[PDB]
């Protein structure tokens, strides 16, 4: 196949900035290449056709180039409106090929900080002897965190399950993370902690057999 | 004005059988080439077959081959795709969608997709678990682990729906096992606690599970 490879794969940007986004064909394709526009649970919405000619309706602020096998589409002053998921695709054979899409992103003028809550296992799964410690996260923009888990002060590598964050309703985002232990380890140690990094800070919880 | 209207999605088991619709109207559908393109949870954009349904051709990606049948009715001006031999990894939302017409070869047009879920895993009620607590004259968090139940979705309420402020219900995980888990918590007054009940009360309609747990200190 032909690969599209799209960079970047994710920026955030003001309004009124210029953005340029940039796709390398694996080969020559003349100028057979689309761009698409894509919201959350929508279809995508085509914006430029042949490498540069603006489909019908679509505001002028966006212009598409080639130079080679070098594809590039221009927001020349991004407005509210344009904050999406950017894909481009070759259509110059079968099959046709996407880019691996370009995330533009609001940026968190106030960054929201997340709130964190960490709960040790419940009684009814020591029973069973099972152990989850439940890490939820809540409040924050933007939507990406990185969670990390210590038993004691080391790193615990397995039994960790994090959901991609998702967007509450006052469009700040959630998250949980799970790390599943055996009640032996549980209590083998004084502590375990659920660490969030969002936007380079961190904040910490822990918890104890206690 | 042009519109591609998809149905027939669903959740199936590998092995399993699905079809899709995708109803054109405002234009003709032998003018033009009919495509399908899925997308994968979180990924991008998969071309997966073509018709143009003036002479019945067909093209396919050979993720498919052998599996899919992209179809045409003209009569009434609907493309089909006969998904069989499913795999999980056939799991997408799958759009159809239009090229242009003549040289136009870009995809002017796009139905609003439909969702295609397929796994091996098979119904389970979640288990749920109280989740125990402490700031004096302040504020508590206390909640509800639903545990390992398939497939979406569960409600949670507390205390039958009575006690709403501070409550919240978290998106699932979809574990590794192919199961789902969430937790559900509320922000109580310390003072509270011991004293006032706190029920969760969790319902998952597939398994037929109603449960209720007292959440106690």
């Amino acid at each position: 196949d032909i690969q599209m490879t799209q960079s970047p794969s994710s920026l955030s940007a003001s309004v009124g900035d210029r953005v340029t986004i940039t796709c390398r064909a694996s080969q020559d394709v003349n100028t057979a290449v689309a761009w698409y526009q894509q919201k959350p649970g929508k279809a995508p919405k085509l914006l430029i056709y042949s490498a540069s000619f603006l489909y019908s309706g679509v505001p002028s602020r966006f212009s598409g180039s080639r130079s080679g096998t070098d594809f590039t589409l221009t927001i020349s002053s991004l407005q509210p409106e344009d904050f999406a998921t950017y894909y481009c695709q070759q259509h110059y054979t079968t099959p046709p090929t996407f880019g691996q899409g370009t995330k533009v992103e609001i940026k968190g003028q106030p960054k929201a900080a997340p709130s964190v809550r960490l709960f040790p296992p419940c009684s009814e799964e020591l029973q069973a002897n099972k152990a989850t410690l439940v890490c939820l996260i809540s409040d924050f923009y933007p939507g990406a965190v990185t969670v990390a888990w210590k038993a004691d002060s080391s790193p615990v590598k397995a039994g960790v399950e994090t959901t991609t964050p998702s967007k509450q309703s006052n469009n700040k985002y959630a998250a949980s993370s799970y790390l599943s232990l055996t009640p032996e380890q549980w209590k083998s140690h004084r502590s375990y902690s659920c660490q969030v990094t969002h936007e380079g800070s961190t904040v910490e919880k822990t918890v104890a057999p206690t | 004005e042009v519109q591609l209207v998809e149905s027939g999605g669903g959740l199936v088991q590998p092995g399993g059988s699905l079809r899709l619709s995708c109803a054109a109207s405002g234009f003709n559908i032998k003018d033009t080439y009919i495509h399908w393109v899925r997308q994968a949870p979180g990924k991008g954009l998969e071309w997966v077959a073509r018709i143009y349904p003036t002479n019945g051709y067909t093209r396919y990606a050979d993720s498919v081959k052998g599996r899919f049948t992209i179809s045409a009715d003209t009569s009434k001006n609907t493309a089909y795709l006969q998904m069989n031999s499913l795999r999980a990894e056939d799991t997408a939302v799958y759009y159809c969608s239009r090229w242009g017409g003549d040289g136009f070869y870009a995809m002017d047009y796009w139905g609003q997709g439909t969702l295609v879920t397929v796994s091996s895993a098979s119904t389970k009620g979640p288990s749920v678990c109280p989740l125990a607590p402490s700031t004096s004259g302040g504020t508590a968090e206390l909640g509800c682990l639903v545990k390992d139940y398939f497939p979406e979705p569960v409600t949670v309420s507390w205390n039958s729906g009575a006690l709403t402020s501070g409550v919240h219900t978290f998106p699932a995980v979809l574990q590794s096992s192919g199961l789902y888990s969430l937790s559900s918590v509320v922000t109580v007054p310390s003072s509270s606690l011991g004293t006032q009940t706190y029920i969760c009360n969790v319902n998952h309609k597939p398994s037929n599970t109603k449960v209720d747990k007292r959440v106690e200190p």
